[PDB]
Order: structure tokens, then C-alpha cells, then sequence
């Protein structure tokens, strides 16, 4: 057993990640109390489930967790909420006046102030870790805090921690649930000083779950709760190998070699289904087919983009619930008979097959039914450069005319790095066309 | 009221559909990067589809299909009828065809069956052709191949190689050559809707077997007679011959029909053409949709069967027609997703 | 379609089917660049105090 | 706790702040004797925004009160929240500045601006976390616009790190105490270009038009005019006073894209008067917000472009209405919003609604229309200045002509930059 390390940084860092250990929790028998029943090794284990939570002699399970942000408000719902017993003060970290979704603020200014501690209080952790693994890092490109402390975080874990892989859950920018205007510029920023440092990155685009939760969930006006419980069954079904029993991305390093051969074209693309309203009186169970060809319709993909267009490196299949292989090869034969599933040549044409029995846990009432089957695809794409294309148009939009620039000088950045990072995003556009297209 | 954006300067067609739009009254036009449009008529050339169904509450609709390439360009035509099991190695509509690069290739099937021609005393003179051949230059009609296989390598561009319709029909009075143009709208929903009116794009020259190397006897584009040829225009206007005239004398002249002879065929090739491609490039269920005007090229040989030789994805019309098509693209491409306050397309089903 | 490396356990099954065979900066250096714009920042701040301190003695002359 | 500091200067800056803080009183449920007496928990989440607790659970504005007369503090004393104040935060003079930025800014003013500071520095050192400091002020008197700008240039000096906005109401020879305004605006108007970082320009020639043309006010008076003032300042502050996660900074981030151009254009639906059966539509609030009539910044939104947007919509109402109808109202207005700034149109809903309105929205524009404002200032300024009108009233307070020179050069600049940005294409 080695273990990992969650880190969950900002506003929309932090919920994300209370959605996420909430239902770890209920998916491992946790209580709010931290007490599992059914962990008969009292005070302690090597089992799946303690890559994610420790134990205290007490028989509490703790999880794995540092929570930051540079204002409290947030992190304080944690403290008092439904799990606060869950986590332990030094674990929850938390600055006096935030980024104002300014990256150079969360970079340069409080970041440099707050660094110290957190690498600290993540010290503190990694101590308790005989096999530490790496971590997950989880956190909004728009914001000042998920945006700028976030990049100068990651550098300094490939500092201390130069071993270990490093992946990102990462909320790209939708003007439907933000209210900023500047978040392409933290984007682009924080893309260009993080990409170096992180194996692996799933973004999440808002724009896609707020659609989902429209269409599939007859929510009309959707909320961050909303949202996020959404993005924490998608999480759960990333991380589930992780934290059971199983042969298929049972290390973070396996992310990497299964999802990504180059390093820099390291955005693999989350799709998932069945999204289902709990509300739904009469419901129609789908089959194995139905949820799995569902993983190519761009509605349901955490970005909107169209993989027809583009070349696959690499596409993983994680299914929970009633699944077994036969039907998923029937699936996939059918599916590629119908489907433009292009792979590049120099890979082969295939896909990596997790299915883990249990059928996804969904949170009492939330707003997903429960299923009796469910599955996550994760693909490596070139058509995710689309979202790449989108922000940089934005970038050099305001740019062009150095709109808002002044905040971030004042703040103690150049002008340079908003060139040097556009550019490095500009290579990048450009790594994805030459793989994807002929 | 509806917005949209302009972004072909040089696109006769939807020029006079911006025009049909601003005098409805209903539809206004802003700049080219203005994002908040309901509608987009995009450049021909690197049109940023990632860009489409991402302003929040705008229907958004462009005039192209994305991976509509595929069919409008001459060497990937050719690849998609040869790998696609819906169209096949040996479709029977398509003249045999290669793919060859210059300096996947196929110099050696090329020579297999030109070989396997020579020796059977039968028809074997060849053209090459490129999509970067505009205005009727970069094209070779040559019976010894490697005299245009040397053509091929002294450019840089790919070329095809087809097998040359040797025994073509010929209208009369004339012995002169022709080609039809269809013109063919798909709208958002993947309807197919075939314009009633076509053209034919004659040859004012008679035809002439016995020397490829002269073209206008071989090469029936609208600018090359317009140029190039001494008897450009006696039978008809602008070497355009339309629907009603070619029926009326295929009736006087053959017995028989446009319908009954040359468009059943030339319906069933646009709908296996299209819909062949369709899950690459279907919009059903995407973030933004497509709507997209194609030119259709078709040969008559002179046992009336019906030959593909090229589909244009940015095409032109004749200018009798414009108002009639363009009110049309309008009517069934644009209102049909953008409604405001008998028909000329026929529906080819399937 | 061939099926590989299938796994099993009590709480699931994993596998592959293939369908085709194919055809660093230091400690000390971030240290720097975040000691630089510090001092960017405290250079800024000091022509605006200088700034206000012409405007001081502008109040007084007046 | 992200608190925020307000400081009212001069008689404009007095009356309309006591209005202020009348009306949020009663929004969060404060009495007049600063007794909570609400019927939510709402009304108290982010109460200390702007109040202090003092024990007996009585709540007291953090707020500042000067002047250089005590007259219109008496009267605030007076009023009917008067006693809420904290009676060390009457800052006053006898001497009055005589309508004269001079005296407010150079010679009356220097001598009480220090007394000022340290009721500030008081109020500030009592911050968990100071968020910044407002002022309610008039840029046509002496006081609130010489000496409300001297304290802001203090204010910046001492705490440079900290963001600082303004209520500023804008001189019109329709509502008009002297002649000289032009000249007290166009001086303050270049310390504001420096020293603040949001000004909401209140200009009381709109306020005229609209209390005498859409309110049928055939004599309208600073009442009226400051009904519409309240009615807006409770407006933009709804999201900082309720739940829902900007401090100023942030604000200023997201409205601010050339820091010099941060002179905001203030609306309000429904306009009224003062003594509203229908509700009105979220189609109603919104395009009633972006008609000209409903602009307190009398400037032509069609004469120029929107550099950023935001609206508070208040009531219990359908966000998916509010989201679609302000993207309506951007397709009918699309030319009148700069494309190089995507999505600068933003919105926030709150549920619980003004005093006496069940449905209501506040607009913020930042548009480079309000130019037209400042040429109007500009144009009045050079009208006097041209003869060296009415100088003699500064000279004889130290000025010279060439600080009159300069800040007419320093108005025209802005108006140039503004001119810059509404011309600027993608
Ligand atoms: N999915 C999701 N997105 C969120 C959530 N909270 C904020 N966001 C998004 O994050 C962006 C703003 O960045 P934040 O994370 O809120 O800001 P921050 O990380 O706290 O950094 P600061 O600027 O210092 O506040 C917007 O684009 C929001 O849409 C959330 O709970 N869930
Ligand atoms: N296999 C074949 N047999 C006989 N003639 C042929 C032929 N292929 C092409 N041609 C002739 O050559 C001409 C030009 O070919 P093609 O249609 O590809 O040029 P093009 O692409 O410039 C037409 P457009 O301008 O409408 O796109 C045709 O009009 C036709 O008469
Ligand atoms: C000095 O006076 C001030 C004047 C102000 O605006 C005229 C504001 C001010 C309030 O709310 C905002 C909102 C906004 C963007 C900007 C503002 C803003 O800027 O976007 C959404 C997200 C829609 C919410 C409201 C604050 C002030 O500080 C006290
Ligand atoms: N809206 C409004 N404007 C005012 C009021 N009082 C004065 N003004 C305007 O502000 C200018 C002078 O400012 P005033 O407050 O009277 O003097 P100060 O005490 O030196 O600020 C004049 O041009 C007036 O038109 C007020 O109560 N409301
Ligand atoms: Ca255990
Ligand atoms: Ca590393
Ligand atoms: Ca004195
Ligand atoms: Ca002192
Ligand atoms: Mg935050
Ligand atoms: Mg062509
Ligand atoms: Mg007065």
C-alpha cells in the first residue's frame, strides 16, 4: 500500500473536495464521526482504502487531505459542517484576504507569504506516509488563489517531492456560473507555470456540467452543489482504483503510462454516464451498450469537443456496478463499427478495462438516481485542444489591448510572463495539431 | 432579432443570402469577430469550429460542415470511396482512380492495371488532377502514363490519376462534351436536399479523340471556354445548358428522359456520398450545428451511365439561379432553425 | 478483438482489448523570482509615497 | 470579517450618507438607537461589513462624519438615525469653506484633516480585515470636494494597499449653489483620476432630468434627487452587505480594465418617487436599466461603448429569466459593448428586496459614454476660465493659475483615453 495525498486549493478547490470526501465516506462506510465499522484493523491497515485515510488508535479515519485558501469563509463551512469531525485544524489552512482572482496576488504577493506554512502542514502528512505516492491537486484555473498559489505550490512540491507524480482536477472557466472577466489571463498563466510540473490533469469545464445538470438532471438554475456532487462521482470514478481492490491504474504512476505517452499532452478527456434526475418517477435501467456508447456523444463529456475530429492516444473504461467483460466487448465491437474512433498510428487501437462491482454511491438526497451500472471513459484526445483554443482566443483578445494588465504589474508581475505563457500555449496548440491531424 | 457574422469575402453565394437576410427585416449583421452571433458564414480555410456553441444562451449555426473535406478535395475523395465499405473498391460510379504522391501511395496499383490495359488493346489515356488547379491549370489527358507521371513529380502538390472517360456522350448539333453540375444543401438535421435545377458546362469545341494535348475539346469548365476557345457561346448562353433544354432534346434525340437517364443515378451517388460520411460529421447532437452547399460533378458516357468526378465543397452558381437557390438556403437552412414572423429542393430520403 | 491481462478479484475485473497494432527549477531559483517581484512591488510603492510627498510639500508651499 | 470604512464630507456628502445609512438600517434591521429588531439571519451574516458591535448588542455604523461647517451635522445629529452614530466620529470646523476647493483642500481643511485621520486610523485599527474605505461626497462645494480629496490623498499615503471608492455627485447648472463648481469638479475630478479605485459618478444633472421628466417633479429638490441616490448606493453595496464571494478588490478587478478609467455610470428600475403597486418584470427591470432615462450619469450609453457591466437584480425572482433576458438585452445592444473584453456583462440576484419594492435592479456601467460628462465639466470649466472668471477666490487662498491649467489638461487627457477605447476595435 503507498499512499496519496489530497490537496485542494481555493473556493472551488475546496467544495469540490468536500463533495469528493463526503462521498468517499459513504462509499467506504465512513461516518461523519471518522468511526468505520468495518475496518476490523482498529487503529491502523494497509488496505486500499488507507491510501486515502489514515487511522488514529481511536479508530478514526482521517483523510489524507490539506485544504488552503487565502481567505476563511470557505474552508470555516468546512469546519463546522457535517464532516467536521472528519479533519483536524492543521489540516485546514486558511489566509486573511484573498487573491481577488488575481493570479499574480495568489502567485506572488500572499502566495509568498503562506507558502512555508503549507508545505508544512503537507510535511506533517507525508510523514505519516511509509510509501507516499504523490498527489492530487484540486483547484479552479479562474481564480486568484486556484490559479496563482496553485502553480507556485506545484513547483515547490517537484522540489521536495521531486520523485512523485503530481496530478491536477482542474474547473476551466464558464461565463454561465462565473461573475470574472480576467479568468482566461489566470488560465493561461497558471497552464504555462504548472504544465512542466504536473503527470497528469482532468479538466473539468463548467460549461459542461452545468449543461449536464440542465439536460439530464431538469435542474434549471444549477449551484455549485449541484455542480460539484456531479464532478465528485466523476472524481470518485477516477480515483476508485486507487482506494479498492483491483489491476488497472492502481498507482499514480499507471495514470500517466496508461493515458499519457507524451508528457506535455497530458489533459486526458472525462466523459461519463448515466446522468439520471432522482426525480424521475419511472425510470429505464441502460444496459452496458447504451452506457458505454454514451461515452462518445460530446454531451456528456466533462469538455465539450468533438473527438471525431482529432486522434486518440489512449482511452481507459472504468465501470461500477453490474458489468462483466462480454458485454462490454459486444459494446465496444458494435460501438467501433458506427463510431470515427481514430487512433494516431504509433499507438495501438484499444482500450484498458477497470470494472469495479459495487454500483455507484450517490449522496442521499442528492440529485442523481442511483444506477445499476455507470461508467467513466477517459480518453486522451487531441480534439481537448479545442478548450485551448478557446481560452487563448479570449487571452490575446484582451491583451491585445493590455486590458486589466495593470493589476497584475501592480502585484509585482511583468508584462513578459503574460508573452512567455502565451506562448508556451501556443506550442502546445500547436503539439496537439501535428499529433491529431495529417 | 437574429445576428450574424461574415467571414468569406468571395463567396457569391452568401453574399446575395447576407443581402436576403438584411431585407427581411428580422435578421441583423455584426463584424467579423463579433462572437454573439446567431449565425455564422465562415471563411473556407481553417474556420475555428473549437470556437462554435460556447456563447451561453445563442443558438449558434455555421454554413460548412466540419470533415466535409474528406469529400470536396480530389486525393481524399479518392481514399474515402476506396476504404469506406459503403462505397467500396470497385463502387461502380466513380472512374478508377489513384492516389499519387509526388518525389499510402499507389505508383504501383497505377501501373498494374495501366499495364494490364496496355496489352489489352483497349482504351487507356489517363488524367491527373489537383485541388490546388485553379482556373482550369495543373490537369494532363495523356494515353502513355509515364508521360504524366512526370508531369506529377515536376510539382509539389498530390495528385490523382483517373482512368480517362474515353467514349462520352455528345450533344448535337456540336459533337461537343459536358459535365453536370448539381448543387446540394444539408441542413442541420442531415436532410439532403438535391436543387430541382441544375446546369450542364458544355464544350463550344467538337470533341476530338485524336489529340489530348488540346483541352478545350477535353476540358468543359466555365472560364476555360470563356477564354481559351474560338465558339464560346453560339448554342446557348455562357456554355450553359439547363435542365429543360438537355431534357427536351435527350426526349427529341434518345427517347428517353433527364429523369429516367441521368438523375436517379445522380441521386443515389449524392446520397451514398453523404451518407457515407455522416456520423464523422452529423451536428444532431453537438453544441453548434452545420448546415453546408455542395457542387456535384457528374459525366454521361454515351451508354448514359453516370460517373462521380468531383464534389466542391465552396461552390458558385449560375447566375439565373442565385436568387432562386440562395432564397432557398434561406428558407430551409436558416428559418428552419431561426423562424421569423410548393418548394425548389427535392428531398432525397433515407 | 483480443482480450488480455484479465484480472480478477472479489470486487471487480480488469482487462485490455486491442482492435489494431499500431503502424526542475531550484529552490533557490523560485526563492528569486519571488523575492524579485517583491521588490518590483516595493519600488512601485515608493514613487507613489514619493508621488504624495511632492504633493505634501506642494500643500505647504501653497 | 472584510469591513468597510465610510466617510461622509460636506453638506452633499452628509445628507446623502445619512440617507444611506437610514436605509440599510432598515434593511439589516438596525434601529435608531442601533437595537437589532430583524426577522432573518440574514440581515446579520455580513452585518459588520459596515457595523461595529459594541456591547448591549447594539450595532454602530463604521462611520465618519466631517465637515467644516457643523450646521448639516446638526442636522444629521437630528435626523431621524441620528443618534446610531458614534459621537467621536463628528469631525468639524467652524470656519465653512465658501464653496471653495481651495479652502477645503489648502488652507481650512489642512487644519482638520489630521483630526480626520485619526478617527480613521481608529476606526481601521478595529478591522479583522479592513476591506477599504468609501466616501460620500460633492465635487461642486469646497468641502466635500477640496478636502474630501485632500483626505483621500492622506488616506492612499497611509494605507496604499487598501482600495478606496467613491459616491461622487457631479455639479449641474440645473441644480446649482454658485458658479464655480466647474472649477471644484474639474480640480477634483484629476485627484479622483489618481486616488480612488471605483468612483460611482452620481451626477445630479440626470437626477434633475429624471425626478422632472419621468417622475412628472415639476420642482424637483435635493430630497428627490437623493430619494434616487439611496435607492442606487443601497443597490451596489446589496452584494457586499448579503451573502453571495467579491470583496472591493475583487470588484475592482473584474470592472477596472485601465486604471484610470474607473468612473462608473450609476441606474436604477423602477425609478420613483418618494410616497408602488406592480411589480415589475424581469424584462421591465432590465431594459428600463439600460435606457438612457434610467441613467444618474446624464452621458448617452449609444454615444459610446460598455468597458464592463454589472447588475444587482433584488426580489425573489427567476435567475433563468434574469440570465436570459440580460443576454437579450446584449443582442439588441451588441455594438454597444467592446468585443475585446469577453463576457463583461455580469450579474448577481439577491432575494431579499429593497423597502417597499418587490422587484428592483441597480445598474453599474463602466462606459466610455461617460466622457460626455466630462466634457460638459470641461466646457463650463474653460467657459470662466478663459477670462480668469472668478479666480480671484483661489488666488487669494495660495493657488495659481497653472494648477487651474493643469487640471483642465489633466480632465482633457481623460477624455482623450476615453476616446481611445471607444474607438478600439478586435
Ligand atoms: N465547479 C465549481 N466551480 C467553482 C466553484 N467555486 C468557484 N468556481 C469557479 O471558479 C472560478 C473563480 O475562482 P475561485 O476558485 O472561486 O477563486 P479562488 O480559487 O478562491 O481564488 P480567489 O480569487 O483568491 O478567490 C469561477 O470561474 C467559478 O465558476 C465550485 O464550488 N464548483
Ligand atoms: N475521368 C474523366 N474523364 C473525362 N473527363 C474528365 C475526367 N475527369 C475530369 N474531366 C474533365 O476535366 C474537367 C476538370 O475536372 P475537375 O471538375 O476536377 O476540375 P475542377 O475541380 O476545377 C471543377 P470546379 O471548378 O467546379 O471545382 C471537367 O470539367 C471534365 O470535363
Ligand atoms: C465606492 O463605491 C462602490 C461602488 C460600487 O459600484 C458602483 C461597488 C460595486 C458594487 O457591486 C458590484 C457588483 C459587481 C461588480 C462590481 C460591483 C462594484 O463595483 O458585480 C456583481 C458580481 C454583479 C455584483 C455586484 C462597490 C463600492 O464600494 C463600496
Ligand atoms: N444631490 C445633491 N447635491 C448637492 C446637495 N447639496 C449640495 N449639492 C451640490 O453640490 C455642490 C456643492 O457642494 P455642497 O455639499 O453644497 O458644499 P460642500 O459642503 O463644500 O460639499 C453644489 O453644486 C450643489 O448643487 C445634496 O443634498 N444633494
Ligand atoms: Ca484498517
Ligand atoms: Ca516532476
Ligand atoms: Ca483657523
Ligand atoms: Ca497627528
Ligand atoms: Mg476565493
Ligand atoms: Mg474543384
Ligand atoms: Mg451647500
Amino acid at each position: 500500500m503507498r499512499e496519496c495525498i489530497s490537496i485542494h486549493v481555493g473556493q472551488a478547490g475546496v467544495q469540490i473536495g468536500n463533495a469528493c470526501w463526503e462521498l468517499y465516506c459513504l462509499e467506504h462506510g465512513i461516518q461523519p464521526d471518522g468511526q468505520m465499522p468495518s475496518d476490523k484493523t482498529i487503529g491502523g491497515g494497509d488496505d486500499s482504502f488507507n491510501t486515502f485515510f489514515s487511522e488514529t488508535g481511536a479508530g478514526k479515519h482521517v483523510p489524507r487531505a490539506v485544504f488552503v485558501d487565502l481567505e476563511p469563509t470557505v474552508i470555516d463551512e468546512v469546519r463546522t459542517g457535517t464532516y467536521r469531525q472528519l479533519f483536524h485544524p492543521e489540516q485546514l489552512i486558511t489566509g486573511k484576504e484573498d487573491a481577488a482572482n488575481n493570479y499574480a496576488r495568489g502567485h506572488y504577493t500572499i502566495g509568498k507569504e503562506i507558502i512555508d506554512l503549507v508545505l508544512d502542514r503537507i510535511r506533517k502528512l507525508a510523514d505519516q506516509c511509509t510509501g507516499l505516492q504523490g498527489f492530487l491537486v484540486f483547484h479552479s484555473f479562474g481564480g486568484g488563489t486556484g490559479s496563482g498559489f496553485t502553480s507556485l505550490l506545484m513547483e515547490r512540491l517537484s522540489v521536495d517531492y521531486g520523485k512523485k507524480s503530481k496530478l491536477e482536477f482542474s474547473i476551466y472557466p464558464a461565463p454561465q456560473v462565473s461573475t470574472a472577466v480576467v479568468e482566461p489571463y489566470n488560465s493561461i498563466l497558471t497552464t504555462h507555470t504548472t504544465l512542466e510540473h504536473s503527470d497528469c490533469a482532468f479538466m473539468v469545464d463548467n460549461e459542461a456540467i452545468y449543461d449536464i445538470c440542465r439536460r439530464n438532471l431538469d435542474i434549471e438554475r444549477p449551484t455549485y452543489t449541484n455542480l460539484n456532487r456531479l464532478i465528485s462521482q466523476i472524481v470518485s470514478s477516477i480515483t476508485a482504483s486507487l482506494r479498492f481492490d483491483g489491476a488497472l491504474n492502481v498507482d499514480l504512476t499507471e495514470f500517466q503510462t496508461n493515458l499519457v505517452p507524451y508528457p506535455r499532452i497530458h489533459f486526458p478527456l472525462a466523459t461519463y454516464a448515466p446522468v439520471i434526475s432522482a426525480e424521475k418517477a419511472y425510470h429505464e435501467q441502460l444496459s452496458v451498450a447504451e452506457i458505454t456508447n454514451a461515452c462518445f456523444e460530446p454531451a456528456n463529456q466533462m469538455v465539450k469537443c468533438d473527438p471525431r475530429h482529432g486522434k486518440y492516444m489512449a482511452c481507459c473504461l472504468l465501470y461500477r456496478g453490474d458489468v462483466v467483460p462480454k458485454d462490454v466487448n459486444a459494446a465496444i465491437a458494435t460501438i467501433k463499427t458506427k463510431r470515427s474512433i481514430q487512433f494516431v498510428d504509433w499507438c495501438p487501437t484499444g482500450f484498458k478495462v477497470g470494472i469495479n462491482y459495487q454500483p455507484p454511491t450517490v449522496v442521499p438526497g442528492g440529485d442523481l438516481a442511483k444506477v445499476q451500472r455507470a461508467v467513466c471513459m477517459l480518453s486522451n484526445t487531441t480534439a481537448i485542444a479545442e478548450a485551448w483554443a478557446r481560452l487563448d482566443h479570449k487571452f490575446d483578445l484582451m491583451y491585445a489591448k493590455r486590458a486589466f494588465v495593470h493589476w497584475y504589474v501592480g502585484e509585482g508581475m511583468e508584462e513578459g510572463e503574460f508573452s512567455e505563457a502565451r506562448e508556451d500555449m501556443a506550442a502546445l496548440e500547436k503539439d496537439y495539431e501535428e499529433v491529431g491531424v495529417d | 432579432m437574429y445576428t450574424f457574422v461574415v467571414r468569406d469575402e468571395n463567396s457569391s453565394v452568401y453574399a446575395e443570402v447576407s443581402r436576403l437576410l438584411l431585407a427581411t427585416g428580422q435578421w441583423k449583421r455584426l463584424r467579423k469577430d463579433n462572437p454573439r452571433f446567431n449565425l455564422m458564414l465562415g471563411e473556407r480555410n481553417r474556420l475555428p469550429f473549437g470556437r462554435l456553441g460556447h456563447e451561453p444562451g445563442l443558438v449558434q449555426l455555421v454554413n460548412y460542415y466540419r470533415g466535409a473535406d474528406k469529400l470536396c478535395r480530389k486525393a481524399s475523395l479518392v481514399k474515402l470511396i476506396k476504404t469506406s465499405p459503403e462505397l467500396s473498391e470497385s463502387c461502380t460510379w466513380f472512374p478508377e482512380s489513384y492516389v499519387i504522391y509526388p518525389t499510402t501511395d499507389e505508383r504501383e496499383v497505377f501501373l498494374a492495371a495501366y499495364n494490364r490495359r496496355r496489352e489489352g488493346r483497349e482504351g487507356n489515356v489517363w488524367i491527373a488532377k489537383s485541388s490546388a488547379g485553379a482556373k482550369g491549370e495543373g490537369i494532363l489527358i495523356s494515353s502513355e502514363a509515364s508521360e504524366l507521371l512526370d508531369f506529377i513529380d515536376e510539382q509539389g502538390q498530390v495528385h490523382v490519376i483517373q482512368k480517362y472517360l474515353e467514349k462520352p456522350l455528345l450533344l448535337e448539333p456540336g459533337h461537343r462534351k459536358f459535365d453536370i453540375r448539381s448543387w446540394v444543401l444539408v441542413d442541420h438535421l442531415y436532410n439532403i436536399y438535391l436543387y430541382r435545377e441544375g446546369v450542364l458546362r458544355t464544350s463550344s469545341e467538337p470533341y476530338n479523340s485524336a489529340n489530348f494535348q488540346d483541352k478545350t475539346c477535353h476540358l468543359t469548365n466555365h472560364c476555360i471556354q470563356k477564354e481559351y476557345s474560338k465558339n464560346y457561346g453560339r448554342y446557348e448562353e455562357g456554355n450553359e445548358m439547363f435542365f429543360e433544354e438537355f431534357n427536351q432534346y435527350l426526349m427529341d434525340a434518345l427517347n428517353t428522359t433527364l429523369e429516367n437517364s441521368i438523375l436517379l443515378q445522380i441521386k443515389h451517388i449524392i446520397r451514398s456520398c453523404l451518407m457515407c460520411i455522416e456520423p464523422a460529421i452529423s451536428t444532431k447532437h453537438l453544441h453548434y450545428q452545420s448546415f453546408q452547399l455542395f457542387g456535384f460533378d457528374f459525366m454521361v458516357d454515351e451508354e448514359l451511365k453516370v460517373w462521380l468526378i468531383e464534389v466542391n465543397g465552396a461552390p458558385a452558381c449560375a447566375q439565373k439561379l442565385y436568387a432562386e437557390l440562395c432564397q432557398g438556403i434561406v428558407d430551409v437552412a436558416i428559418s428552419s432553425v431561426f423562424p421569423l414572423a410548393t418548394s425548389i429542393f427535392i428531398k432525397l430520403h433515407h | 478483438m483480443e482480450v488480455i491481462e484479465l484480472n480478477k478479484c472479489t470486487s471487480g475485473q480488469s482487462f485490455e482489448v486491442i482492435l489494431k497494432p499500431p503502424s526542475d527549477p531550484s529552490l533557490e531559483e523560485i526563492q528569486k523570482k519571488l523575492e524579485a517581484a517583491e521588490e518590483r512591488r516595493k519600488y512601485q510603492e515608493a514613487e507613489l509615497l514619493k508621488h504624495l510627498a511632492e504633493k505634501r510639500e506642494h500643500e505647504r508651499e501653497v | 470579517m472584510r469591513e468597510i470604512v465610510h466617510i461622509q464630507a460636506g453638506q452633499c456628502g452628509n445628507q446623502i450618507g445619512a440617507k444611506f445609512w437610514e436605509v440599510i438600517s432598515d434593511e439589516h434591521g438596525i434601529d435608531p438607537t442601533g437595537s437589532y429588531h430583524g426577522d432573518s439571519d440574514l440581515q446579520l451574516e455580513r452585518i459588520n461589513v459596515y457595523y461595529n458591535e459594541a456591547a448591549g448588542n447594539k450595532y454602530v455604523p463604521r462611520a465618519i462624519l466631517v465637515d467644516l461647517e457643523p450646521g448639516t451635522m446638526d442636522s444629521v445629529r437630528s435626523g431621524p438615525f441620528g443618534q446610531i452614530f458614534r459621537p467621536d466620529n463628528f469631525v468639524f470646523g467652524q470656519s465653512g469653506a465658501g464653496n471653495n476647493w481651495a479652502k477645503g483642500h489648502y488652507t481650512e481643511g489642512a487644519e482638520l484633516v489630521d483630526s480626520v485621520l485619526d478617527v480613521v486610523r481608529k476606526e481601521s485599527e478595529s478591522c479583522d480585515c479592513l476591506q477599504g474605505f468609501q466616501l460620500t461626497h460633492s465635487l461642486g462645494g469646497g468641502t466635500g470636494s477640496g478636502m474630501g480629496t485632500l483626505l483621500i490623498s492622506k488616506i492612499r499615503e497611509e494605507y496604499p494597499d487598501r482600495i478606496m471608492n467613491t459616491f461622487s455627485v457631479v455639479p449641474s447648472p440645473k441644480v446649482s449653489d454658485t458658479v464655480v463648481e466647474p472649477y471644484n469638479a474639474t480640480l477634483s475630478v484629476h485627484q479622483l483620476v489618481e486616488n480612488t479605485d471605483e468612483t460611482y459618478c452620481i451626477d445630479n444633472e440626470a437626477l434633475y432630468d429624471i425626478c422632472f421628466r419621468t417622475l412628472k417633479l415639476t420642482t424637483p429638490t435635493y430630497g428627490d434627487l437623493n430619494h434616487l441616490v439611496s435607492a442606487t448606493m443601497s443597490g451596489v453595496t446589496t452584494c457586499l452587505r448579503f451573502p453571495g464571494n467579491a470583496d472591493l478588490r475583487k470588484l475592482a478587478v473584474n470592472m477596472v480594465p485601465f486604471p484610470r478609467l474607473h468612473f462608473f455610470m450609476p441606474g436604477f428600475a423602477p425609478l420613483t418617487s418618494r410616497g408602488q403597486y406592480r411589480a415589475l418584470t424581469v424584462p421591465e427591470l432590465t431594459q428600463q436599466m439600460f435606457d438612457a432615462k434610467n441613467m444618474m450619469a446624464a452621458c448617452d450609453p449609444r454615444h459610446g461603448r460598455y468597458l464592463t457591466v454589472a447588475a444587482v437584480f433584488r426580489g425573489r425572482m427567476s435567475m433563468k429569466e434574469v440570465d436570459e433576458q440580460m443576454l437579450n438585452v446584449q443582442n439588441k445592444n451588441s455594438s454597444y459593448f467592446v468585443e475585446w473584453i469577453p463576457n463583461n456583462v455580469k450579474t448577481a440576484v439577491c432575494d431579499i428586496p429593497p423597502r417597499g419594492l418587490k422587484m428592483s435592479a441597480t445598474f453599474i456601467g463602466n462606459s466610455t459614454a461617460i466622457q460626455e460628462l466630462f466634457k460638459r465639466i470641461s466646457e463650463q470649466f474653460t467657459a470662466m476660465f478663459r477670462r480668469k472668471a472668478f479666480l480671484h477666490w483661489y488666488t487669494g487662498e495660495g493657488m495659481d493659475e497653472m494648477e487651474f491649467t493643469e487640471a483642465e489638461s489633466n480632465m482633457n487627457d481623460l477624455v482623450s483615453e476615453y476616446q481611445q477605447y471607444q474607438d478600439a476595435t478586435a
